DNA sequence: CGCAAGGACCGCATACTACAA
RNA sequence: AUUGAAAGUUGUAGUAUGCGGUCCUUGCG
């Protein structure tokens, strides 16, 4: 099931920078999931009382019922869902693939068109994500990043007693102006027991959205329909690749980008040949724990859209076009799609 | 950075930094003709150090070694006018916190003493320039993509005497790199990095932080940057400057004009921005831009020769040989220009808004230069107009078979009337 | 804690309202489509000001009551009575009342939370000079479409059935030449209306007006804010998206101000400068979000959503704001109507 | 500002077209700019359908009946004549077509001749018809003089 | 407001006059200026001031206007004022650029230096 | 704020030019009107910088009758500041502050603004009253009831000041519509003939209603003390003409004065370069109100003569009422001076 | 629904001077001589009086100034050139002054259906000076379309 | 015994945001 | 149980200063 949540302003999903009296600006970033998580658990939790607190997760890090992942939305004539573009396409809207060349020992991931590239900021249309993990990526499955939502600027200052400016109390803030017929999101486990309609607070300076429950769409059914051939597929080529729609926090004790083989040989694969990643900056983020009213333990985590080429021997043993990495999954990190490469 | 901004050369050439020097008691000053104000000053700054000093070592919180120390330690912000509104206005200038009738009174005649001074002087610049250059994509050269054809690079006309084979293949084949010549690309960097970029800066009365090979970062006087960023650019295209050798090459520039209150980040952050976007836009540029307190970003992307035309217009402007009404009148006729129009359009102004004589038709022609010497920044297939915008005279003929055709143009004249306006600043 | 009803603010300019933004000084707009805006920051900080005054002032109609402040704040802060009191009256604090709805001070924010979301105030209809009739309200269907869906929020918590049917209703196209209105602002003989200087058709499709006047008065009652309805819906035009954008961008007046020196007698050095101001007949609107009061020990007769619901429409009916800036020289007053 | 586009080209238009005729010959071009700058005036004081009444009286012929089209300015004798009777077929075709059906501006008189509409028309028909005439006005005069020698 | 004195004038014609009110395309080719509202015939205060102030210059070019029963040289005078600057100000009233000194004083600045006070 | 609410109202003595922005369009510099409607209007700025500028020059000269006791500016400021007040006496003589009674009314100087707000707003000027010119008698007031509806709400806005519901029930009785051409008309402008007053260029139809014009006659009155402003009210009362909307606005755009000037040259006879220019004056005897408010004082530590709403009020009542003001620009050539009552 | 007198002028203006044009085409010396007598009428009414400018267009119309009916003036009876002339200028500005454009019209005439020399004859001076503008203002107008047209 | 304004000049120059927050 | 709860782009400030609808011309053969 997903949640439509059409905003009703702004949001502001504040970056880690303190707020301290001298210290006075904000800047938004991309929505987090731990943070749409922590909107649904909060609104659930109050709904009914202490009695769902295991439900909830009270006080620990990670709840019980199931948290996918998020994607955007628009509703260009249909209700189409977006994805983060994968950082493995050129702005020619060309695919990039590893040409190891053995004899001078080398793991070039060069693209088919030079070895130089930038990746294609926007967006990848969830109806063209089956295309793209058969290596087929079409031109109209792409939109670009201003055209669902821009970011605007606001000022802000607290007035004295009678008219005038009190001191220290000037700030200046920017946050996300969706765009009409444009909101986020949030995938969440079906069986979860949640209200239809209503209103939800998300992000801070108390900002609210229209919530509305909804069933999946054709898209994620016809996706899991074809996951079948294409991990059929996989198995034939022997190389398969892993690509991130959230950001995942993979590392081991000590955040790293070493995807480890461990997990890999959970989903069926026995000998890991190679592993060439593509990423980029890595994300920096903490909360605000309520319990302790404290801010949580800074986490790094491999931004998304990076993607794994990785060749193996043996078979792919899912049954789900998707698979769960790293820590903290409930919430909704660490969701990767596999295809073939 | 607010002595960067009080480094500007003022009208009488004593830069506020020597005045603040002599307060600071660390150097002397020449001029004579406001000695008196200068000890006011000196004594009004001892004065209320003194009994600062007294206050502060009452509750001995703050160490005595930065008490001792403030006689030198002053901060220049005390120069400021504004600053010294009142007498906690004053204390948080200097630092330490306020959380004083006599010292009140001291206020008083402080700036009363500073009154006589910003008379003549004029009160202390609060503005300054950032200035960030790269090289264009080194790369490209390293690896052989910009390089010429070998015969550029035989003794004199040894072609001449070799196979016509031989002669044909060194015609057409782009030359490549052997390590020798890497090391003398290296040598010539340095020597351009080390050997002239101070120099040239001290020349400017700047301030360098960072060059590292081709990479520049400095803090420079509003009054001196354009001039300073056009003569680099000059430094790092020569090839022979007499015996030392030089880059020879291209370089991308970002230039930000603010006052002295927004935070350092944002400032750097804002900068490298700028300078992305001049790279993004096709290199071979700067993208200025001015950003006053009030929140007003003005900003274009220009060659550097445009700066040229800038400077011919402003001093145009400054000697009130045309008044300086054309330029609105200009900006609110540039969204309904198109290029039939434009010349008999900026003709008719000049004659208008000038005192007639040959400065109108010069004022015409250095405005269209200077309108044909601006970058812009439309959607869609940008790259090939702003690499013919930065060829030369292939810019026209161009853009007269260029679909859009409009859009380029309405958006080459409000670039060149910003950056206009804000070198008429100063 | 969670939010439960919403409820529908009405502002009505008379005069020109400047609530800046950060042209020389403009007026706040959406970056998006353009429209003029009032940030919610704005209207919130109003808000709190006026129920401070008025609760200082002992004028709050709880539960048709005389609310004593002071005395209902013993009974809460029981012991710390005395300092809340002092503290208030040194202005380092609020009333209580205050307090409860709007959100704790700035000092002590970190305790509680308030209970209510103010967001930003978008705009309904638009003034513009026309031939026949003057000031004719325009609109769009951009905007209609952001209100049908806007208010089915506020009507669905409000369980209104019948105002529902209405909202379905509100479907229409227009092409820029293509305009629909009342009858006051048609030219006599030729079908045509001259708003400004374009010479937009008439469409004559007036079905859609009726339903979105009565969304009005459902909303805000048929006192229009001292005026017949009858006039308001005669004089309607709705116009194609880009005709209302560009109307939002050019219409509002701009004034140009300057600074006279005593000596001499002309402007001095750096006295010129440019402000824009909202033109003033402008219907505007905003939603605010009321959820269970987070406070601890909280007063009775404050309790639930439907109490302070009340208790705000109550207090905020048929009132009179100022809003932003320039209020000395006779900018920002407003007539609100919940 | 669509409008103003389509003004500011029907003003170059008219301007250039003037110019083809009697190019080298200044007699013309300095009648019609002067014309062009002097007739503003005449409409604040008088009206329009004074002015129109004023520009119909100066062409020098029978001129039976009212007709915005027809009355070539070329077959004027004087050169006044010339540069009156394209003032008044410039004013007279902007006020009722503009540039035409897919312009910005289709014109307020329908296509009917300016006089005649004033004649059988109300005040309101008249306002506007005046106001766009000035505006029209205003741009031609800036065009003419900047161009036209 | 800065005002502290005031004199009525009166004036008596002796010979037709006639204020231009431009051209118009009615019976009478060269009206004079009226009220609109009213429709009674008037002065407007701005031909006045012209017409006093070139009197006023022409009398002090000539030097025969009497002020305290003496006659106020245009640079004698404007020599103590002006100081320095008083050898700028003779040239440029030569060179019809200004107006002289009590005409400036007066009648406010010439064209010229409009904005000096 | 703002419990205390007094009505200004001005009458044109002089053609009144209040400069616009930008001198765009055919006319050079046309008056302050509003996009919205288009009729004309004054700015409240300008109406408060020109008052505040009287304001201090009478305060200056010890001429405020504070309470009938002529407060010295020196004196006061030295009771109320005590030890500091001699230094704000000399910025009072570097003419860069100013006194204590403006600085507490129309709030402080531009390098001081960080102290108290004004304790005064001023509305924009709205007009009531347009002189028209009329075939039999001459110069006829005229008025339409969008000005009427517009002042009906005023009054209520002062209503939820004062509580003046006498007021609101006086506005309240009036409410008349006149369709598309008929007029209200009084006695003197009916044409001998049958009905058909004859304004400007338009030709209209009496509407036989007029004990509406009566009642507004009683409103002007109650308003602006008993004579219209120096002359017998029921003089005017027989030359007020009621119009429909757009007849009215009609008359805002196309009966303003307008005037051609010109520069001469030193000794050529003839105008020079850049001499001709054009300009729209407001007509005189044009009536046009305003709505000033005044809140609590909240200056610091204010003087015990002027400490409340209601001596504020007082003094401004005394002050400006019968008195001369000069608005706008073209001061030296006799244009804006107006008499005002409060 | 609101048309102002200018409107009727020119309406009523036009129609007359054309009425002319069609009539007498061939006369070529009628045509001049009604423009002459419209250029030179104003100067007369403001020199005397539109009274005395009435009577001097009966006087060269050979007929009794004390008793007139301007519906009851078949300009086509006058032979001479001028005196068709005069009798048609006569008719053009009774009959606007008595009936203006119309009586469906906004404007309807002064006289409400009299014969103007009547009119004036017996009434106070306020209405003839009202009428000696109204007259005035038409002369102009017709003026004007006679010099355009004619 | 009729004749019936016509061109010059068509806003110039200056001011062109300040200080707090 | 969400880097979260809290904060009115607000105070002051006159589109103002300078400027002659002027010059040329027989109401006449």
């Amino acid at each position: 099931m997903i949640l439509v949540m059409k905003p009703y302003d702004s949001l502001l999903f504040r970056e880690p920078r303190p707020f301290d009296v001298n210290n006075h600006v904000a800047r938004t970033i991309l929505p987090l999931p731990q943070t749409l998580a922590g909107a649904v658990r909060s609104a659930i939790y109050v709904k009914y009382g202490s009695k769902v607190k295991d439900l909830i997760g009270f006080g620990k890090e990670e709840p019980e019922f199931e948290i996918l992942g998020h994607f955007f939305y628009r509703y260009d004539g249909k209700f189409e869902l977006l994805v983060e573009s994968p950082h493995d396409v050129t702005q020619n809207l060309g695919l990039v693939k590893p040409h190891r060349i053995d004899k001078l020992g080398i793991t070039i991931l060069m693209d088919s068109e030079g070895i130089k590239f930038r990746p294609f900021n926007g967006f990848l249309k969830f109806s063209g994500l089956i295309d793209y993990l058969q290596g087929r990526i079409a031109e109209d499955s792409v939109v670009e990043r201003q055209k669902i939502f821009k970011k605007e600027r606001r000022v802000g200052i607290a007035l004295t007693k009678a008219k005038v400016t009190k001191e220290e109390h000037f700030y200046q803030v920017e946050m996300l102006r969706f765009s009409d017929d444009c909101g986020i999101a949030v995938w969440v486990e079906d069986g979860v027991d949640f209200d239809d309609e209503g209103i939800l607070g998300v992000g801070g300076e108390r900002r609210f959205v229209k919530f509305e429950k909804r069933e999946e769409p054709e898209c994620i059914t016809n996706l899991r329909s074809k996951w079948k051939k294409i991990r059929d597929k996989i198995n034939e080529t022997g190389r398969l690749k892993i690509y991130l729609a959230t950001p995942a926090i993979l590392g081991a004790k000590g955040y790293s980008s070493k995807l480890d083989y461990d997990l890999l040989g959970d989903i069926g694969i026995e000998r890991v040949r190679s592993v060439n990643f593509i990423g980029g900056k890595p994300v920096i983020f903490s909360g605000w724990d309520f319990v302790t009213r404290k801010p949580k333990p800074t986490r790094y985590a491999v931004p998304a859209g990076s993607v794994y080429f990785v060749e193996f021997e043996g078979e792919v043993k899912l049954d789900m076009p998707y698979l769960k990495l790293g820590k903290l999954t409930k919430l909704g990190y660490g969701l990767c799609f596999m295809g073939v490469w | 950075v607010s002595e960067v901004a009080m480094c500007r050369r003022t009208k009488h050439g004593i830069t506020w930094k020597e005045v603040y020097d002599y307060l600071r008691g660390l150097k002397n000053v020449d001029d004579e003709k406001l000695l008196g104000k200068l000890e006011n000053l000196k004594h009004s700054v001892q004065t209320l150090i003194n009994n600062v000093k007294s206050e502060l070592k009452s509750r001995k919180v703050y160490p005595e070694e930065f008490l001792e120390g403030l006689n030198r330690n002053f901060s220049n912000e005390i120069l400021y006018s504004e600053r010294l509104r009142d007498f906690n206005t004053l204390l948080d200038t200097l630092g330490f916190d306020a959380a004083v009738k006599n010292y009140e009174t001291m206020i008083s005649e402080l700036r009363e003493r500073l009154s006589e001074v910003y008379k003549m002087l004029g009160e202390p610049p609060k503005y300054y320039a950032i200035l960030m250059m790269d090289g264009d994509e080194m790369g490209k050269l390293l690896s052989g993509e910009k390089l010429k054809t070998a015969e550029h690079y035989l003794h004199s006309a040894i072609l001449e005497r070799v196979s016509d084979a031989l002669r044909v293949k060194a015609k057409t084949v782009r030359r490549l790199i052997t390590p020798a010549a890497h090391s003398s690309i290296s040598r010539a960097l340095k020597n351009f990095s080390v050997n002239h970029v101070p120099d040239v800066v001290r020349k400017g009365n700047g301030t360098l932080i960072y060059s590292g090979g081709d990479d520049v970062l400095v803090l420079l006087p509003v009054d001196t940057a354009f001039d300073v960023a056009t003569e680099l650019a000059m430094t790092f295209s020569t090839s022979w400057n007499g015996w030392e050798m030089l880059p020879g090459n291209k370089l991308s520039a970002g230039l930000l004009i603010v006052h002295y209150k927004h935070p350092l980040y944002d400032a750097l952050e804002k900068t490298r921005e700028l300078l992305q976007k001049a790279k993004k836009l096709g290199r071979n540029a700067i993208a200025v831009g001015l950003l006053k307190r009030s929140g007003s970003y003005y900003e274009s992307v220009v060659n550097f020769e445009t700066l040229e035309d800038a400077k011919a217009v402003a001093n145009l402007l400054v000697k009130e040989q045309v008044s300086p009404r054309i330029i609105y009148e200009l900006l609110n006729f540039a969204d309904v220009i198109s290029k039939e129009f434009l010349h008999q359009l900026v003709k008719y102004e000049a004659v208008r808004h000038s005192i007639d004589k040959n400065l109108a038709e010069e004022f015409q022609s250095v405005f269209a230069r200077g309108h044909q010497g601006v970058r812009v920044e439309l959607e869609g297939n940008d790259e090939e107009i702003n690499k013919y915008i930065s060829d030369g005279a292939n810019l026209e003929t161009f853009l007269d078979k260029y679909e859009k055709a409009v859009d380029v143009i309405r958006k080459q004249v409000r670039g060149f009337l910003n950056l206009v306006k804000i070198l008429y600043e100063s | 804690d969670m939010f439960e009803k919403a409820v529908v603010f009405g502002l009505y300019s008379i005069t020109p309202v400047h609530a800046g933004s950060g042209i020389d000084l403009p007026i706040q707009r959406e970056r998006h489509t353009g429209f003029p805006v009032i940030w919610g920051q704005s209207l919130k900080g109003v808000l709190r000001s006026r129920f401070r005054q008025l609760e200082l002032d002992e004028k709050i109609e709880v539960e048709s009551q005389k609310w004593k402040w002071k005395e209902k704040t013993k009974e809460v802060l029981k012991e710390k009575a005395d300092e809340f009191i002092k503290k208030v009256e040194e202005r380092k604090r609020d009333p209580l009342l205050t307090e409860i709805v709007f959100g704790p001070a700035t000092d002590g924010a970190s305790e509680h939370a308030g209970a209510v979301s103010v967001g930003d105030a978008k705009i309904l209809l638009f003034p513009v000079r026309s031939a026949k009739g003057v000031f004719a309200f325009v609109t769009s269907p951009i905007v209609i479409q952001r209100l049908k869906e806007d208010f089915e929020l506020v009507s669905e918590i409000e369980n209104d059935i019948e105002l529902k049917q209405i909202l379905s209703r509100f479907k229409v196209e227009l092409s820029n030449n293509e305009t629909i209105a009342g009858n006051a602002l048609i030219l006599n003989g030729e079908n045509k209306v001259i708003l400004e200087d374009i010479v937009l058709k008439v469409k004559s499709d007036s079905n859609v007006i009726e339903n979105l006047v009565e969304v009005l008065k459902t909303l805000f009652g048929d006192n229009f804010f001292g005026k017949p309805i009858e006039s308001i819906k005669e004089r309607i035009a709705i116009v194609s998206d880009d005709v209302f954008k560009s109307f939002t961008r050019f219409s509002t007046e701009i004034v140009a101000r300057v600074r006279i020196d005593a000596e001499k007698g002309t402007v001095a050095r750096g006295g010129l400068w440019y402000e824009e101001f909202l033109p003033s007949d402008t219907l505007m609107y905003s939603l605010i979000a009321v959820g269970s009061p987070k406070k601890e020990n909280l007063p009775k007769e404050v309790d639930n959503t439907q109490k302070i619901v009340n208790v705000l429409k109550v207090t905020f009916n048929n009132a009179f704001l100022q809003i932003g800036g320039d209020e000395t020289v006779g900018k920002g007053f407003v007539k609100v109507r919940a | 500002r669509e409008i103003e586009q389509e003004r500011a080209s029907f003003a170059f238009k008219v301007v250039s077209d003037i110019k083809d005729k009697y190019s080298q010959n200044k007699k013309v071009q300095g009648k019609y700019s002067s014309y062009a700058e002097k007739a503003p005036t005449i409409i604040l004081n008088n009206g329009l359908g004074a002015t129109l009444a004023f520009f119909l009286s100066k062409l020098e012929k029978p001129i039976d009946d009212v007709d915005y089209k027809s009355i070539n300015p070329e077959s004027f004798g004087n050169a006044e004549n010339i540069a009156y009777a394209f003032l008044y077929k410039h004013l007279s075709t902007w006020l009722a077509e503009g540039n035409g059906k897919d312009s910005a501006f289709s014109g307020l008189t329908n296509g009917e001749d300016p006089l005649k509409y004033i004649m059988e028309k109300t005040a309101i028909d008249v306002a506007i018809s005046t106001e766009e005439a000035l505006s029209i006005l205003n741009w031609i005069k800036k065009f003419a003089k900047a161009m036209l020698e | 407001d800065m005002f502290e004195k005031a004199v009525v004038f009166g004036l008596y014609s002796i010979t037709p006059v006639h204020a231009g009110s431009g051209a118009e395309l009615s019976v009478i080719d060269l009206p004079i200026q009226r009220e609109r509202h009213t429709g009674f015939p008037v002065i407007w205060g701005q031909s006045l001031k012209g017409v006093l102030r070139s009197r006023f210059r022409q009398l002090e070019l000539d030097e025969k206007i009497e002020v305290e029963s003496q006659k106020w040289k245009w640079k004698e005078k404007t020599k103590e004022v002006l100081k320095e600057k008083a050898d700028e100000f003779i040239k440029k009233v030569e060179e019809r650029k200004r107006d002289p000194l009590l005409t400036e004083i007066v009648f406010g600045p010439a064209t010229d230096g409009a904005s000096e006070h």
